[PDB]
RNA sequence: AAGCCAGAGGAAACUCUGGUGGAGGUCCGUAGCGGUCCUGACGUGCAAAUCGGUCGUCCGACCUGGGUAUAGGGGCGAAAG
RNA sequence: AGAUCUUGGUGGUAGUAGCAAAUAUUCAAACGAGAACUUUGAAGGCCGAAGUGGAGAAGGGUUCCAUGUGAACAGCAGUUGAACAUGGGUCAGUCGGUCCUGAGAGAUGGGCGAGCGCCGUUCCGAAGGGACGGGCGAUGGCCUCCGUUGCCCUCGGCCGAUCGAAAGGGAGUCGGGUUCAGAUCCCCGAAUCCGGAGUGGCGGAGAUGGGCGCCGCGAGGCGUCCAGUGCGGUAACGCGACCGAUCCCGGAGAAGCCGGCGGGAGCCCCGGGGAGAGUUCUCUUUUCUUUGUGAAGGGCAGGGCGCCCUGGAAUGGGUUCGCCCCGAGAGAGGGGCCCGUGCCUUGGAAAGCGUCGCGGUUCCGGCGGCGUCCGGUGAGCUCUCGCUGGCCCUUGAAAAUCCGGGGGAGAGGGUGUAAAUCUCGCGCCGGGCCGUACCCAUAUCCGCAGCAGGUCUCCAAGGUGAACAGCCUCUGGCAUGUUGGAACAAUGUAGGUAAGGGAAGUCGGCAAGCCGGAUCCGUAACUUCGGGAUAAGGAUUGGCUCUAAGGGCUGGGUCGGUCGCGGCCGGCGCCUAGCAGCCGACUUAGAACUGGUGCGGACCAGGGGAAUCCGACUGUUUAAUUAAAACAAAGCAUCGCGAAGGCCCG
């Protein structure tokens, strides 16, 4: 049975902190729990070791991502224009 | 304690030697001067330097 | 401990003796164990290559920058950051970059940088929500926390 | 301490230069035969007794052959 | 019932003090002091986590007074990596040399045309 | 609390119910640490700050031993000179 | 004669205050001049395993032990003492220090400084004094040939002295006995670690086979030639060794906190068999105690594996308490490895213990008989091991030390009862120095003291019960806390009760009182939707006799068609809505009967509601009058700084 309405994951927190600091921080903590497809093996292993570590239990290949989310949209923005910037460096 | 170094263990082996009465024979010398030991330590009474 | 930016353990060869060197290169978001990295003046542009400023285009965007030709990284060093080559002249071999506080600087084009951002992302998004969480926090950094006004 | 498992072992043993001295022990079961050697006593379990005797006059001269009973 | 003290001076509960429940010919309940758990050596690869097998686990100054064969296995880089890696940087070795070969040989007719 | 299982209802989106699970600077409450009230006892005291009952907290900004570092207009102070 | 004068002495107060925190003592005897306090015996109590028990660290330093004394001290006494006096007592390769490094301290170089010096610890140093390797030589000498020594070549970054832990890292000792006081140290018996062996201590390995000519009836011998730095398994890996340097790589050392399970042990519990005690007014095949096997080897259980081989899975399956796993190889079958603290065995019963006796060596590790047995249980408690998870803007030491691998510079012999070599078996020698007694606390430490204070840990029985709560008890300990006797005035300190009223008392419900556990119901406003909430409110609770429900182990054959009253195949049959027997914990629900309506009967154990102010909360604070609304806090905002820099010390 659904347990809570809205809070979801902060309901550890209980009444403190304001509620929304909690709705803040939800997000930011499901996807830092939350087990990532790995992109090398394939499997539902990616889960976060420390901040900015990211590891895959089955493949043992460990990468180095965000704080909360296993890439940031920002990285992956960067990643599209050093590749942009390399195919158009050369010819 | 228990555990000790040796300096420390010869330190009161040295206090406990000189903490005897003196020798009844020392009151019949010629200007003795001397009736006891007014040296005498008791390890409850006073506590030693170290 | 005390930074939010992971570190890479990268070995490389030595090149005048057989040993292996083990480096302790700041972790540029994306790189993997079981990666090759490359460092030198012919590397290619790719996320975790170490190249001078001076052979990268107009508009790339680096990690781990030199503030000197030959030292190590010292800019955009904390975790997210990075900075942002603008642009170049042969002569005089400057080139002008982007620093994260915003401020525009002018550096010799020999100064080599890791490509991409610094891994450990969006850290300063998450709310501390706790005084406990903040002396964990400055207890692996300094003792500078509990702050009297 | 080592057991030893057969007969021709243990004479052998007992003819060792460490060899010091042999105890015999006669359980209910079994006798045991116990040679102290320089860095082990090894002990042989003799189940029927004939044979145990056998050994007894077959020991080797110059060893102290003192008796546990 | 029967209750216990340390054997030794060491009067706290540290990591070096620890201590087993053993009955003595005397029926009587003593301490036996142990000795920490060994642990069996870690591939050289550093990928896959499990520990290597075919080498006893003991405390590293036990290890100068055990035999040869009890401290390695009979394969090359035995005791000191996983079979599998083994295999796999045999396999890579292999390959990365055909592959020199075949570069080579790709350059050399290559350069048949001025 | 999340996560998970089953049943039921739904066109879907999903929802409802029963279990499982065991999070939390979570609650009651020992030891420990602290010290609210009686403005109790005592107040030439057991004590140059203690005692009794009642109390606050008791998985954490927790309690604590030892080794170290900071020395006087200096130190150190979640701050009371 | 004064100076709250200095030093010393002495009065009244005054035989006064007082010798009242933690339940408690009594009888008889002994020694003795002398007994409320000493000792012994009996009785009644207490600490009640988070102890008033048994042992340690710091600290003390002889307080430890025996004998004697009764001067002084132990705020009464003492025949007693932690007092006094006289003697005695601490035994180590394997218990620690010693070694390593941690936070840190600190020389040298250099710099500064009037100067004693202090800054700095890799920075402005020519910072390696070592090396099996090769050559040049001295033959030093058992001049065969290997050991010496000087120089040269080659290699050589701990890149920095040194110190820093009796709780970190750190090889290897256990069982029994023994004293007045010491033992993991002494004795007995079993082991083990490290170092050494030049003249090589013994074995084993290396390593001792094929080919061709001959002889020889065959088997087997002779000559020559050629190998031979081990071998097995598909594999995981195994076997008793298993040549090898500089160099390189890796591992161990070497890692947080919490949760949930599982294995093992110790303790607890139950049913019997012994041995000894207790009760026996009546009953009780009854109640109590006791009923061993160390280290180190070998074998076997058991636990774990992210190890291997076959094979290829959807109608997806396996599987946990939870999870989780799988074409990157599930399920299934067969293997391999690790741990093995459990059992058996050597140790080992000879020892130990319990009983029953017999001799004496004033005071025997005396001698002898018997026994030391069989089982069952479990969300039980404590350690230990393992598995799997969760948390972190926290990621939870370093170094000594040891090992494995890569590579092959080299070394070894010409087929010999052989060589170099050996992490294999056995054998020989040695392990120096320092500490080691005792207390470790309502009396051995600090607090002026035998001071209700303070002072770091280990072990942890039965009942009740959720429980390491509180209450009672066993093992162990003690004498009520620096005195006793007789009375039971006031006032007090601590604890109770009180008719009728119920805060009228008081600044103020201060203090006291009410409620309280568990089960079944039932729970509002408000809310940040999490809470409020044990809201509020109501019912039940004992004893006894039952009744249901919640499990685990085995075995289910249709049979002589026959001989290994039993076994191989098969004509020979349908539990397939599952039965038969045995064993086993607690737990829940219901019913009847029953007691003067009493039943969480002691103990344990929230009074509740409606609001206003302040602080968000958790936390912290004036040790010794203020715990708060004060401080902190997350959140918010602002400022400086791109290193020739911001802020700060000097
Ligand atoms: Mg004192
Ligand atoms: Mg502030
Ligand atoms: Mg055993
Ligand atoms: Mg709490
Ligand atoms: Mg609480
Ligand atoms: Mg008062
Ligand atoms: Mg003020
Ligand atoms: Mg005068
Ligand atoms: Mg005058
Ligand atoms: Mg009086
Ligand atoms: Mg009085
Ligand atoms: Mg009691
Ligand atoms: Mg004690
Ligand atoms: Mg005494
Ligand atoms: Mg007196
Ligand atoms: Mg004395
Ligand atoms: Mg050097
Ligand atoms: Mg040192
Ligand atoms: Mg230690
Ligand atoms: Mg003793
Ligand atoms: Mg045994
Ligand atoms: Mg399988
Ligand atoms: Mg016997
Ligand atoms: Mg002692
Ligand atoms: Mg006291
Ligand atoms: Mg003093
Ligand atoms: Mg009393
Ligand atoms: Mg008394
Ligand atoms: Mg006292
Ligand atoms: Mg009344
Ligand atoms: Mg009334
Ligand atoms: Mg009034
Ligand atoms: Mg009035
Ligand atoms: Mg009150
Ligand atoms: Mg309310
Ligand atoms: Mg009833
Ligand atoms: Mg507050
Ligand atoms: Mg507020
Ligand atoms: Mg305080
Ligand atoms: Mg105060
Ligand atoms: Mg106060
Ligand atoms: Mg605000
Ligand atoms: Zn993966
Ligand atoms: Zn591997």
């Amino acid at each position: 049975a659904k347990r809570t309405k809205k809070v979801g994951i902060v309901g550890k927190y209980g009444t403190r902190y304001g509620a929304s600091l909690r709705k803040m921080v939800k997000k930011i903590e499901i996807s830092q729990h939350a087990k990532y497809t790995c992109s090398f093996c394939g499997k539902t292993k990616m889960k976060r070791r420390a901040v900015g570590i990211w590891h895959c239990g089955s493949c043992m290949k460990t990468v180095a991502g965000g704080a909360w989310t296993y890439n940031t949209t920002s990285a992956v923005t960067v990643k599209s224009a050093i590749r942009r910037l390399k195919e158009l460096k050369d010819q | 304690s228990s555990h000790k170094t040796f300096r420390i263990k010869r330190f009161l082996a040295k206090k406990q030697k000189q903490n005897r009465p003196i020798p009844q024979w020392i009151r019949m010398k010629t200007g003795n001067k001397i009736r006891y030991n007014s040296k005498r330590r008791h390890w409850r009474r006073t506590k030693l330097g170290l | 401990p005390g930074r939010g930016a992971p570190l890479a353990k990268v070995v490389f060869r030595d090149p005048y003796r057989f040993k292996k060197r083990t480096e302790l290169f700041i972790a540029a978001e994306g790189i993997h164990t079981g990666q090759f990295v490359y460092c030198g003046k012919k590397a290619q542009l790719n996320i975790g290559n170490v190249l001078p400023v001076g052979t990268m285009p107009e508009g790339t965007i680096v990690c781990c920058l030199e503030e000197k030709p030959g030292d190590r990284g010292k800019l955009a060093r904390a975790s997210g950051n990075y900075a942002t080559v603008i642009s170049h002249n042969p002569e005089t071999k400057k080139t002008r970059v982007k620093l994260p506080s915003g401020s525009k600087k002018v550096i010799s084009s020999a100064n080599r940088a890791v490509v991409g951002v610094v891994a450990g992302g969006g850290r300063i998004d998450k709310p501390i929500l706790k005084a406990g969480r903040a002396y964990h926090k400055y207890k692996a950094k300094r003792n500078c926390w509990p702050r009297v006004r | 301490p080592r057991k030893i498992e057969e007969i021709k072992d243990f004479l052998l043993t007992a003819r060792r230069k460490d060899a010091k001295s042999v105890k015999i022990k006669k359980n209910k079961d079994n006798v045991k035969f116990k040679v102290r050697c320089s860095r082990y006593l090894y002990t042989l379990v003799i189940t029927d007794k004939e044979k145990a005797e056998k050994l007894k006059q077959s020991l080797p001269p110059g060893l102290a052959v003192k008796e546990l009973k | 019932v029967q209750r216990l003290t340390y054997r030794r001076r060491l009067s706290y509960n540290t990591a070096s003090n620890k201590t087993r429940l053993s009955r003595t010919p005397g029926n009587r309940i003593v301490y036996l002091y142990t000795k920490k758990v060994g642990k069996a050596p870690k591939s050289a690869c550093g990928v896959c986590p499990g520990r290597l097998r075919g080498v006893r686990a003991v405390r590293p100054k036990v290890l100068m007074r055990l035999s040869k064969t009890k401290k390695h296995v009979s394969r090359a880089y035995g005791g000191s990596m996983c079979a599998k890696c083994v295999r796999d940087r045999i396999k890579r070795a292999f390959l990365i040399e055909e592959q020199k070969i075949v570069v080579k040989v790709l350059k050399a007719q290559a350069q048949s045309q001025k």
